[PDB]
């Protein structure tokens, strides 16, 4: 089938950890949640300044 | 001056200052509780120390 | 001859001419915390020779009717040189420890002690309806002793030996790092305990990592005119001592 | 993958580097870390922000509504349910959604329907399993005025038929909004003359949802309680905002009563003494 | 794979080899076998310690709790369940876990919920299937004070909805502990002044678990009994210890009564004569 | 799929004995127990001595 | 801008937005004792971050009639965290120190202080016919102050400023590691002192390696309604702290 | 028990043991001298501390 093997979340016996998935429905809205999308970009809220500010330097000068 | 039975803590001032806000400065533990002697030992017995052995502390006894 | 052995930690050295090998914890030897297992971000302090040395505690007398004794660490070493000073000024601590129990007699005396290190030796109360007091669990370098009979104290520990104050069988304590001191063959016992805990580090006043118990299975005995005074001294030396969270000393 | 930043080992310092000094006036949040203001040790941090994901945060079934409807036609008891779909009547889920201004996602809807027999002196029955019918009516569709209205024919409106005992009915729905994203806040009106409806209700219109017993009638009065659950998935959120501080009063607007910024305490220097040997 | 050691064929002996002689003082357990103290034959031992595995030993559902909650609001009967999760109230499973000092593992939790109708003279009913709701509340979450509390909205707290008749509800949970391993024994306190709580309760805090009937009300009083089962999997254990000898008294500490080391008998030389032709 | 064939435990008709497995869930905590991990090292408890002791020799000398 | 600077030692960090560079002892920077210069055979202890951190002493008030102040180290730090603990338990010590004197006012105040580090600052007695008492030389973190006039004390130090209590000219103290705190340009003063002594190590209670003197050459002044309270705080952090000769703590 | 004005040293036993040689065990400093308050400061003066400030100590004064 259109099987798609992904990686499972670390277990309590770490340091065959993968699962299989197949969509049965025609609408993408039927698929399960995307609990594995780990994107980040705090810059939008933490550093929305026009002029890049270097940590080790004075904010104003 | 330490009350009875308390003992001075060399690392701290037994003094207080009257701040601008008419409040006395925060007091430290310049005077601590005097510790009682080590209860010792009871032959074929037990000493229960629920809350240390300093002044005001209590200890119970029992026999095996 | 594997009978003789020498131990050197810091400015202290112990000698033995009648030992029985050396038990090394659970097969592990004391080691500093690795970066892939650390949590505290601040750079730890490692006094080394300053705290990692042999500290001798108050000796104890072994009598024909002695039931046993027990110490709790690192609490028992709260007033020992700089090792105790770091416990006061730091929030977190981590150490190894090399337990060395001494006890000599003669080819005419007899008896057998059981030197054991019990991790998380949570103990019970004399009165099952009440709780125990820290004062009754551990009192500095002063040893608490087991009783051959039941105890009654309000907040005292059930010192009855047969249950080791844990509600278990004393004959099964051999499952912990241990050694025996069979006077007819021994003269001391050494145990190298590695840091054992469910956390990289922990407070040294609030938590008693392990308990050292010396329980005699063979009653001390001898004939007339034979030295009746047979003391049992305990010496312990921290290993790979690390400290984190420096702040104002804790008022005991 | 979603791992956290490690702490570089830092040593003594004495330079013109001022990472600790800054100016919040710029609206810039300091990007300082422990290693910048003290001596730190290297630490391989394996922690992960995997559960902080907007997906994992909002993707959990939460109750959004609940109504009761009876079987027999006695007194003035409603024999069917009606509901103008929205998630503003349940403070819990409503508060989460309101952490963001706009949202976009598909959704998993689950229904927990339970029945009972109203108290009585002589109520000995033997009623077969109760079958329910939940019908969704998008804006404009004909609305039923009785438990026998022709509207229940479900000719084109999506509907579910469930019998008690079986697993709670469920079904997914896409992104309905006619806009490019659902709007949790609408600082505007419905009319160009700046009047009429103000806020959410001014534009949101997900239609209505009706329920009923398909069973003709029960010997003695019985009632059922349907609980609707929402679980957004394939989530997208924009423009974060200050969480709700004042309790929710109305489900149609943001009205509130002046609430305290937080709990009180003795003084600014008050800190409970928890160390008392 | 997990096979047992075979017995090498041994013959007569007469040397300075002393495998039988040793010294327990070293704390070393003799590694002697039959072939060392007698003449043995070769034996291909196929036995396996496959069932002695810590995994196979602890990985078996064991009851950890049980409470009863009623449907009607009559008298002072609790209509919902509350429970501060822990496995110290059931001696069986508690004794196994306590064979080790520290533990690490995921867990499979199963619930066995059963209901009944309290006795009465006139109790003729016809109640539909009873649906239950089990909600887990991690430390800090809002706790419900009634069977109609807003907390049951389960906005983010994990919750299960189960109807009688179906297979007992189940679900897995990872390794929650904030430490690197669960602690069965904690010879320490909760406060730095060495006071307050002592032992397990001083640090363990898995939160609470609540249950209830989602059904509005029953004509006549009925009650349900929920039984929680734990089944650790993907197990890891450290520092083994002496099994519990004294009976368990409290579920908060290790208090006990001086118990006998074992059963008694006539004398050290007593051995029952079982051969009497 | 991400099928993984393993070996079954001996049956009462020994002396096709393998099973197939596929993980359906995204979390490793959802997987079945590891009833086939046969590791051992009694040394930790039976021989935690610093100096290796040879059976056929005297414990002390 | 070289005006702003940041200092980080251990778990302490100092900030400045009006400094004047940094004086580094006699061109040297603190360093541990090398093997080709060591004498004590025992392995030294190096607490590092535990003792090498910024210790703030009791602040002092600068008044229009203030003549000066002075501190003696390492004595002045005998009760400072673990740095003081190592002084008690060890016979020998060796450290660097980073002196940081703070003192801010306003563009409307005026005055000029002289922060100096005087090695072996042997001082004289008020009564030239008698001797001085340690109690009058250094008293913990409590600062001794210079007087604008002659002193008379029995075993007191000749606090008369003009002679700096050493029988020399104050205007020549600039020959020692120093900096000024000219309020109209400054805000603080930092000096990194390297271990200076005629011996690899030395006792820290018996010997006062160096004296920190803060003498104002420009009297503090200001107009009405201008903050009259102008404190002067001193912060110092040990560097490359080494210790030898571990034994029972010394009873002060 | 500490005399006046002395204070107990927590690190030591205020107890003595009668040895086999009929000699009392060596005594430690279980009781030390109580320290006096910091003399303070004399405006345009000096305080001479020849021998500390503990009990029994003396201090002289002078003016610039
Ligand atoms: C078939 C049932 C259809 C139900 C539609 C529900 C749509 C929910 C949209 C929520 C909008 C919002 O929260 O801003
Ligand atoms: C969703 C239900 C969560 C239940 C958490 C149970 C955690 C059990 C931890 C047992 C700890 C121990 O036995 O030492």
């Amino acid at each position: 089938m259109g099987a798609q093997v992904s990686t499972q979340k670390t277990g309590a016996h770490e340091t065959i950890i993968h699962y299989t998935n197949i969509n049965y429905y025609k609408d993408a809205a039927s698929n399960s949640a995307n609990r594995q999308d780990f994107t980040q970009d705090p810059g939008k809220f933490t550093e929305p300044v026009k002029d890049i500010m270097i940590k080790t330097m004075p904010a104003l000068n | 001056e330490c009350r009875p039975g308390y003992r001075r803590e060399p690392s701290l001032s037994p003094k207080l200052t009257c701040l601008q806000n008419l409040k006395w400065s925060t007091a430290v533990e310049f005077c601590k509780k005097k510790s009682c002697p080590n209860p010792g030992e009871i032959r074929n017995g037990q000493i229960d120390v629920p809350g240390g052995i300093l002044f005001g502390a209590t200890i119970s006894f029992s026999c095996n | 001859s594997d009978r003789v052995r020498s131990l050197t930690l810091g400015n202290s050295t112990i000698t033995t001419q009648e030992s029985a090998n050396v038990v090394v914890g659970y097969g592990r030897w004391p080691e500093y915390l690795r970066d892939d297992e650390a949590t505290a971000e601040d750079q730890p302090t490692q006094p080394d020779v300053a705290t990692c040395r042999f500290y001798t505690l108050e000796s104890v007398q072994w009598e024909k009717n002695s039931a046993g004794w027990w110490w709790k660490f690192p609490e028992a070493l709260k007033d020992m040189g700089l090792f105790g000073q770091n416990m006061l000024y730091h929030y977190l601590g981590r150490a190894g420890y090399t337990i060395h129990v001494q006890c000599n007699a003669s080819k005419f005396h007899q008896g057998c002690l059981l030197v054991v290190c019990v991790p998380e030796a949570e103990m019970g109360c004399s009165q099952t309806d009440k709780e125990v007091a820290a004062m009754n669990l551990t009192k500095g370098e002063a040893a608490h002793k087991f009783e051959p009979t039941k105890t009654n104290g309000e907040h005292t520990v059930q010192s009855i030996v047969c249950n080791a104050g844990m509600g278990v069988g004393v004959g099964n304590l051999t499952i912990y790092p241990h050694q025996w001191i069979n006077l007819r063959t021994n003269n001391c016992a050494t145990i190298v305990m590695p840091y054992v805990n469910s956390v990289p580090m922990d407070n040294m006043f609030r938590h008693y990592n392990f308990t050292l118990m010396v329980i005699p299975f063979a009653p001390l005995d001898y004939a007339a005119q034979a030295s009746e005074y047979v003391p049992v001294t305990v010496t312990i030396a921290p290993m790979c001592a690390e400290y984190n969270g420096l702040r104002l000393a804790y008022q005991q | 993958i979603a791992r956290v930043a490690d702490t570089v080992a830092s040593g003594p310092s004495n330079s013109t580097s001022i990472p600790a000094l800054t100016a919040v006036e710029t609206g810039h949040t300091s990007q300082v870390e422990p290693s910048d203001t003290m001596q730190t040790r290297h630490v391989k941090n394996y922690h992960s922000r995997s559960e902080s994901t907007v997906e994992n945060f909002l993707s959990r079934s939460a109750c959004v509504y609940i109504e009761e409807y009876y079987t027999k036609d006695q007194d003035n008891v409603n024999r069917y349910m009606s509901w103008t779909i929205n998630a503003r009547r349940m403070v819990q889920l409503r508060r989460k959604f309101e952490l963001f201004t706009y949202m976009r996602f598909d959704m998993e809807i689950t229904f927990v329907i339970t029945s009972r027999q109203l108290p009585g002196t002589s109520i000995a029955q033997d009623m077969p399993p109760l079958t329910h019918q939940i019908m969704y009516i998008p804006p404009g569709g004909p609305v039923p005025n009785s438990v026998t209205d022709f509207a229940w024919q479900t000719s084109t409106n999506p509907s579910i038929f469930w019998t008690e005992g079986n697993a709670p009915p469920r079904m997914s729905i896409p992104f309905i909004s006619i806009g490019n994203a659902y709007s949790n806040f609408y600082d505007g009106w419905s009319h160009f003359s700046q009047n009429g409806v103000y806020g959410y209700n001014a534009l949101n219109n997900m239609g209505k949802l009706y329920a009923r017993h398909v069973n003709k009638d029960t010997p003695y009065q019985m009632s059922s309680t349907i609980r609707v659950y929402f679980k957004p998935k394939h989530i997208r959120v924009w423009v974060p905002r200050p969480p709700r501080l004042s309790p929710y009063i109305k489900s149609s607007n943001v009205n509130f009563n002046p609430t305290n910024l937080t709990d009180e305490r003795s003084s600014i220097t008050y800190v409970p003494d928890t160390i008392r040997p």
